[PDB]
Parts: C-alpha cells; structure tokens; sequence
C-alpha cells in the first residue's frame, strides 16, 4: 500500500523497498513526537475551548438579565404581585415582560448565527474526512503541508482531529541540465524525468529523487531534427540491440 | 500575563496624546506608554495595529515593527536545476469543531415564573414564543445531523486483526486498547483530559 | 472614513506595503521555482522546462512547446498587454469591492 | 412510559437520545439500543491480495435546492393599513 | 424549504390580529371610537409590536 | 438602542459573507498559485497552467 | 492511410508495435478495421547477413 501511495505522488515504487526500515523508523518517531507535542500544551485545542466559552458566557449573560429592573420598582415579580393592586401592578408587569422578551430574542438571534457558523465548519470537516481518509488527495494543502500520503481520524469532545502523513524532500544538490539531446541529427526527449549532468557525463533521473540512469532509446523518444530546439546539447545515445546483434555472430 | 510579570503598558487609541496628561512612543494607532521602541524586528507576539507589535524581552516591554520572515534569494540560472537526494516523512495535526451544546428554553417559566396573571398578560403578545421554541428546536435537531454526516461514512464495522505484522509500522498509539474501560485510544484518551467546561 | 459622535474606525494589522511584499514574494517564488517551494525548500529551475512540465500535465507532449516557444511567448505578452489595456479603459469590473 | 425494553438492536427509526431509539414492531412500541452496523473481520495477511473479477455499474440520485420564492412586504401598508394619522 | 417559508409567512400574517395591550386590535375602531389626542397612545403600542 | 441593535445585527450578518469569500479566496490561492489545479473551471475557463 | 495522433494536438505517427498493445482476437470488437501494422525488428534481422 505504501508502494501504491508513493506512485501517486510521482515517485517510482522501487525506492520504498530499499528504504522501508528508515521510513518505518521515521514514522514511529513522528508519532512519538506528535504525542509529546500534544502533551506539551500550546493552545492547540483552542478552537474547541473558545466555542465552549462563547456558549457558556452567552448563556450566563442571559441568566443575569433576569435580575435587571427595566424601570420597575423592584425586579422580584412576587414582591410586585404581593405589594400592589392589579390595575397599578400591570403598568410594571408589561415593561418587565418587554425587557425579558427582548433579552430572549437577542439570545436566540446570536444562537442562530453561531449555529450556521458551526454547521459550515462541520461541512468542511466532513469534506476533509471523505477526501483525506478514504482516498489520496491531489489538491495541495488540503490534507497538510507537502505531498499527502494518508490520514487518520481521532475523536474530540466536540470535533475531530486529523493526523496527516506527508512526504517532504530533505536535502538537494544542483546540476547542469539540458532540454534535449541531439544525436545523428535527431532530437531526443525523455519519456519521464529530465537530463542531468555531473560535469562530464549525462544521465536521466527521476522527478523528485536523484537516481541516475544511462541514456537509452528505451526511455527516450524522437521527434524531428534538432536544429529548432533552443539550448540543445551534443551527446550520444546508447542502443541495447547492437551488442546483442554483435554477439549473434 | 500575571504568571510572567506584573509590568503593564497602556495604549490610547486614535489620540495625538500631547494632551494625554517614562517612555512615550507615537504610533499611527495612537501612542502608548510604558514601552521602549527598538530597531530590531521579530514575529508578532501581541498585535497593536498598523504593523506594530509588542512583546516581553526577558524584564521590559518593547515595541517593534513586524518582520514578515527570513529573506533569501534563489540561484536562478537558465541551465541549472536542483534535485533532492533524501526525504523525510512528517505528521501534522489539524483540528476542526463539528457541533455544539443543545439547549432549550421555555418562555413561560423564564419570563413569568409560574405567575398566573403574568401568563394572562403574556398571551396578548401573539406567538413570539412559538417562534422562539421552533427556532431553538431547529438549532438542536441539526446538531445530530452534523455528527451523523462527518462520522458514519462507513457502512460496516471492521475489526483489527489479532497479529500486528504491518511491515514494521507501529500503530499501537492510535489503535483502541480493550483494557481501558471506555475503549478509547491513547491519544483519544489524552485529548478528552485536556478540555474542561 | 470620518470619526465623530462616539464611533471610531481602527487601522488593520497589516499595512498595504506588507501585503504587496507578500504578493511579490509569492510571484518571485512561483516564477523561479514552480510548485516546489509550496511543499518544501525552493528548487531553482529554468522557466521553459516549467512550461514543459505544465504542458505535460494537461495531456500534451512536451516536444510541442520547444518547437513553438516563440509563438507562445508572443501570445502571452500580447495577452498581458490586452489585460492591462482592459482595466485602463475604465470598465466596471471592480464592482465587487466598490459594492 | 408505554414502551417495551428489548435485548435486540436495529437501525434507528425515531431518535430518543443517548443511543436509544423507538420503533413499531408490527403491534407494540419498543425501545432498543442503536446498532451501528454489520460486523466482520477482514482476512489480513502479509502475502495475500484480493482482485475483483467482475463489475456492475450503478446510478444514484442527489437533490440540491438552488433558490426560494421571491416575496416583498410594504412596511407602511402592513403596519398602518392606509392610515393617514398612523402614517 | 417550501414549508418553512410558508409557515413563516403565515405566522407573519397571523400576527396582525394581536392586541399588544390596546383596547382593540382593529385600527379603524381605535380611530372611530376615540378622540385622537388620547388615541395616539393607543395607536403607538400597536405600531411598536407590528 | 433599537437602532444600534439593528446595526449590530446587520454587521454580524455581513461578516459571515465576508468570511466565506475570504475562505474561498484562500483556497483558490493555495490551489491555483502554489500548484497546477487539475480541476475544471476552478482557476479559469479552459485547462489551467499557472 | 492510418496514423496515431495525440489527444489534443494533431501529430500523426506511423502505426508501430512500440505504441500499441495486443489483446485477444478481432472477432469480438465492434467496428474494427482491416489494416497492416509495422514491425521495426525485421530490417535489423535482415541486417545480419
Ligand atoms: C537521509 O536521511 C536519513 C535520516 O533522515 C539518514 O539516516 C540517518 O543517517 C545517520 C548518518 O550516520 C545515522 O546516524 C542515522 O542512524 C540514520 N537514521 C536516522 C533515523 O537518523 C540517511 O543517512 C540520509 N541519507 C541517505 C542516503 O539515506
Ligand atoms: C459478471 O456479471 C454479469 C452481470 O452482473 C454476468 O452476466 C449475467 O450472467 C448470468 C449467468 O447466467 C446471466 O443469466 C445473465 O443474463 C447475465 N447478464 C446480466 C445482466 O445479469 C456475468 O456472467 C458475470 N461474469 C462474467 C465473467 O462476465
Ligand atoms: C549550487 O548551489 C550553490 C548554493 O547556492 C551555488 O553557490 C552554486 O553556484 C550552485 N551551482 C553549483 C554548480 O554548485
Ligand atoms: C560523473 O559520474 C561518472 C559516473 O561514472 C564518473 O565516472 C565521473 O567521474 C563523474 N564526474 C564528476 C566530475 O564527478
Ligand atoms: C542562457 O542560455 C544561452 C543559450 O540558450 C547561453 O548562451 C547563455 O550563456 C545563458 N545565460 C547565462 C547567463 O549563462
Ligand atoms: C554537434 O556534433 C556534430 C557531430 O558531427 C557536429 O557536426 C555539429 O556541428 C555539432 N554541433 C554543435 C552545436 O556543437
Ligand atoms: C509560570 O511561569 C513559570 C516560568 O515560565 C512556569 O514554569 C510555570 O509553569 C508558569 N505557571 C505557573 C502556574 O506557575
Ligand atoms: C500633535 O499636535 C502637535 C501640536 O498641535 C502637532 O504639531 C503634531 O503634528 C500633532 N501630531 C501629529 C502626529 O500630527
Ligand atoms: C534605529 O536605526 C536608525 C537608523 O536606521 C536610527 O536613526 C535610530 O536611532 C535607531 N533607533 C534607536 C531606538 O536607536
Ligand atoms: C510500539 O510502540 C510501543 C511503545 O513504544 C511498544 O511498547 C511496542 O512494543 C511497539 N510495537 C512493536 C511491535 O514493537
Ligand atoms: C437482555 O439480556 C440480559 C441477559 O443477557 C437480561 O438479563 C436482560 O433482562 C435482557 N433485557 C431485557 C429488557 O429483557
Ligand atoms: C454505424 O457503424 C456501423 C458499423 O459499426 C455502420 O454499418 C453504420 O453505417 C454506422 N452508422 C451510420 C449512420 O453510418
Ligand atoms: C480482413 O483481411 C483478412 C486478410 O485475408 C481477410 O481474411 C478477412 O476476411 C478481412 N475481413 C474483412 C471484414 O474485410
């Protein structure tokens, strides 16, 4: 499965097999490092804690408004009903009712907006789950930085946590490159990869991993004469059929 | 922060502050006192505004212009390429909320609190509370749909095999452990102990 | 805008110069290193090869770029000039921000 | 009150809460714990692969709303009802 | 969607029959029974609720 | 107070539209600028290059 | 004459074993035509004389 997933990011499947132990050790060390980093709090879980705090604070603010006066003689309804006659108590009950109703309406409107925000976040989370967990995403930065390999979900008290496994190149070297090779008056282009040189000889190597090969008719194709291409170089190409034909003598 | 120190700085927004009545530094977002202006630039710790941020030096509070990042020039040439020769795999964490607490509020007890005459006065205002209860119920019901559409995308419940021959990879920290009673994973257990009401 | 009668406006955290610097950095990265800098460290590469890669991804062989590099460059240069002319013609394409 | 508790488990018909759902047996109302789905174990091995030998094509339907009815309400006419003094 | 628009519209229409503490929910009765200098204090409490 | 509350509610409603547009802009930046999108009509009409 | 061309650009090539693959007899495929194919190995085999 790792061999399949490396093939999806444009890397040949062979390189896994000579480096399986190193990849496994790196994965285990990365998992341990994620564990240690999660143990050492850096407000990573703030995206849930803030939501809990904003819900609780809004509810508590709704609670304290029951003690407001709103122009009445006293906020306690029992005192109003047991202290004044009804035709004069009414002109206090009405304004107290209006104040409480307005507070309730404001709370409901705020909850309505927050529900839409949370639902948009939930739709994004479901899309990311279906994209990264059940397949291999090609769109960049959708399942983490770098070339995405796989993901694992974990549960949260009011959300979901994704662990993205990505492939990152580490150290590079620079070489002289050419767009095409001219031999016998014909231009040659690589089927995959590009032409590289270490200063004396030319090779063909992979896109994202240095692995040289001898230039051969098997991994190159010919299209037209070579005078039109800008920056073409002048080197030979090897054909495996000629030694076999010579050995047939 | 109180646990770090007790020194504080005061910002007056949008004021020239020649009339505001130590260190006084003029800023496009209003001048601030109790801070020292410096030449250097760092990443923003506390945003003030207009590209100015403040931080604790470690024993003094300083203000500086933000730095976007390290500057480097790539060696571009018309016949030169760069190709990596080694690779490293990495794991990153992303967190997203999916739902919130379901609450329901009745008018009559909140506004009137079992008073009969209050209930008689309340009913002449129409059907505000039917609307409010319907809205709260609609908010509450869609919370379950959010959890339903994120999880439960698999039809059948697959079980892990007994033998852990996975080519050398170790998934013990994320696979569930039958011994602990809630049957959660180690990381999932670690997550639930970090969030408090 | 104007400020009076208990209402004020606040400046944004990032100035226009910093946004312009960010855009310039992104442009330089994408014209000097392709998509490599988005995943990790930037790797320099000539632009003609990058156009060849981008042609190879849409199902067109890379040999047709080198045989028609001048024509493609001329078409790109003409298109950029036409886009520059179109905005200067006071066309109301900027309605979204103005609204 | 009015529901019979059973040992079995099925898909949820009417949600109640905390993993409890109710349904009609066809002729009494019963309450049961939700069943998340069928259970099976995949035959994993380090040298075994499975390859399909046949295929079936299927068609599915998905529905999405795009718009709603356009309505307009006149504020003065609704509030006052062609009333000069009220206006 | 159709039902949840229709119910909101119907509830908006039905709110016109509320009294809001006035002596009558019909504005024509208010301005046909009372003298305006003490009828405006009846009209305003309907206006606010609507 | 009612006028101020109406203004606050309108601003709260418009903020969601602004945030959605910003999220779409960020996604388009990441997908079309830092790579080559294979996805039709997301980065312009026709086959996207850069 | 028959040729092989790209998906989105006209560039006719000579039909060759190098850019084609063989699977099954031609009795089941609907709309198959009756044309020859070129094999590059024969001139090289003739060259060994
Ligand atoms: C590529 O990188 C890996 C690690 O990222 C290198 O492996 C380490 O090499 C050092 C060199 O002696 C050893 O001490 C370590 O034990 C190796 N493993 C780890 C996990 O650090 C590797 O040498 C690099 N080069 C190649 C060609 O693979
Ligand atoms: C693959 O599946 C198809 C249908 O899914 C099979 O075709 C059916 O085979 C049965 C066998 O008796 C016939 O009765 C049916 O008339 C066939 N058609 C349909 C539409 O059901 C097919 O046999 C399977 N196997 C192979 C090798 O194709
Ligand atoms: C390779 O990169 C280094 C570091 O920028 C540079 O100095 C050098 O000129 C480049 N080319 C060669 C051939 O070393
Ligand atoms: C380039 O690689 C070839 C491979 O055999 C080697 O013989 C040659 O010495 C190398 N040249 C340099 C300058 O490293
Ligand atoms: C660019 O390439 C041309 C040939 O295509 C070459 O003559 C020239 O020296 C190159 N530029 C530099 C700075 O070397
Ligand atoms: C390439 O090599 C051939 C070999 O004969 C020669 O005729 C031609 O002039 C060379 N071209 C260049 C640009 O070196
Ligand atoms: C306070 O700061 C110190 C020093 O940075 C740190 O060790 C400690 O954990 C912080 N919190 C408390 C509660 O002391
Ligand atoms: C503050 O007021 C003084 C005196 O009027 C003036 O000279 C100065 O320019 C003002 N500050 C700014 C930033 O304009
Ligand atoms: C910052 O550097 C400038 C010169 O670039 C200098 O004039 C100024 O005094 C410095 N600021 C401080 C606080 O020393
Ligand atoms: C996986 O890691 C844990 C913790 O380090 C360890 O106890 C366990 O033995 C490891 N699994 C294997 C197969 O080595
Ligand atoms: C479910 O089964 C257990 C025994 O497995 C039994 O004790 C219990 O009474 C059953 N539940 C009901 C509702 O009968
Ligand atoms: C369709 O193809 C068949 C052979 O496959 C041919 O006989 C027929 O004429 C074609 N249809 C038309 C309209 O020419
Ligand atoms: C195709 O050519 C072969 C060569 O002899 C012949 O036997 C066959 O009948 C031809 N089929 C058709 C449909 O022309």
């Amino acid at each position: 499965q790792m061999a399949y997933r490396f093939n999806g990011i444009g890397v040949t499947q062979n390189v896994l097999y000579e480096n399986q132990k190193l990849i496994a050790n790196q994965f285990n060390s990365a998992i341990g490092k994620i564990q240690d980093s999660l143990s050492s709090t850096a407000s990573a879980l703030g995206k849930l804690q803030d939501v809990v705090n904003q819900n609780a604070q809004a509810l508590n603010t709704l609670v304290k408004q029951l003690s407001s006066n709103f122009g009445a003689i006293s906020s306690v309804l029992n005192d109003i009903l047991s202290r004044l006659d009804p035709p004069e108590a009414e002109v206090q009950i009405d304004r107290l009712i209006t104040g409480r109703l307005q507070s309730l309406q404001t709370y409901v409107t705020q909850q309505l907006i927050r529900a839409a925000e949370i639902r948009a976040s939930a739709n994004l989370a479901a899309t990311k789950m279906s994209e990264c967990v059940l397949g291999q995403s090609k769109r960049v930065d959708f399942c983490g930085k770098g070339y995405h390999l796989m993901s694992f979900p974990q549960s949260a008290p009011h959300g979901v946590v994704f662990l993205h496994v990505t492939y990152v190149p580490a150290q590079e070297k620079n070489f002289t490159t050419a767009p095409a090779i001219c031999h016998d008056g014909k231009a040659h282009f690589p089927r995959e990869g590009v032409f590289v040189s270490n200063g004396t000889h030319w090779f063909v190597t992979q896109r994202n991993f240095y692995e040289p090969q001898i230039i051969t008719t098997d991994n190159t194709f010919v299209s037209g004469n070579c005078d039109v291409v800008i920056g073409i170089v002048n080197n030979t190409v090897y054909d495996p059929l000629q030694p076999e034909l010579d050995s047939f003598k | 922060g109180t646990n770090t120190s007790n020194q504080v700085a005061v910002l007056y927004q949008g004021v020239n502050c020649t009339e505001v009545p130590s260190n006084v530094f003029q800023t496009r977002a209003g001048c601030l006192i109790g801070a020292e202006h410096v030449n250097n630039s760092y990443e923003c710790d506390i945003p003030i505004g207009a590209g100015i941020c403040a931080s604790y030096q470690t024993q003094s509070i300083i203000a500086y212009t933000m730095s976007l990042g390290a500057e480097n020039s790539v060696a571009y040439s018309n016949n030169s390429i760069a190709i990596p020769t080694n690779f490293t795999i990495s794991v990153t964490t992303e967190i997203l909320p999916v739902s919130m607490t379901k609450t329901s509020v009745d008018c009559t007890m909140y506004i009137c609190g079992d008073s009969t005459e209050c209930s008689n006065l309340l009913l002449q205002y129409g059907s505000f509370c039917t609307q409010l209860n319907r809205a709260l119920t609609g908010i509450a019901v869609e919370q379950d749909k959010n959890t339903q559409e994120v999880f439960a995308q698999v039809k059948q419940i697959y079980k892990t095999p007994p033998i852990k021959d996975f080519g050398g990879f170790n998934f013990s920290q994320i696979l569930p452990d039958p011994s602990k009673p809630s049957k959660r994973s180690f990381i999932e257990d670690l997550l639930f102990n970090k969030v408090t009401l | 805008a104007q400020k009076f009668n208990g209402l004020t406006v606040l400046p944004p955290l990032l100035t226009d110069e910093m946004i312009a610097q960010y855009t310039s950095a992104l442009l330089a990265g994408t014209i000097t290193s392709g998509w490599t800098f988005g995943a990790g460290a930037a790797l320099q590469i000539p632009f003609a090869m990058q156009m060849a890669y981008r042609f190879n991804g849409i199902g067109v062989t890379q040999n047709v770029l080198y045989e028609n590099q001048k024509l493609i460059a001329n078409q790109f240069n003409s298109a950029i000039g036409k886009i520059q002319d179109s905005l200067s013609s006071t066309a109301s394409a900027l309605g979204k921000l103005q609204d």
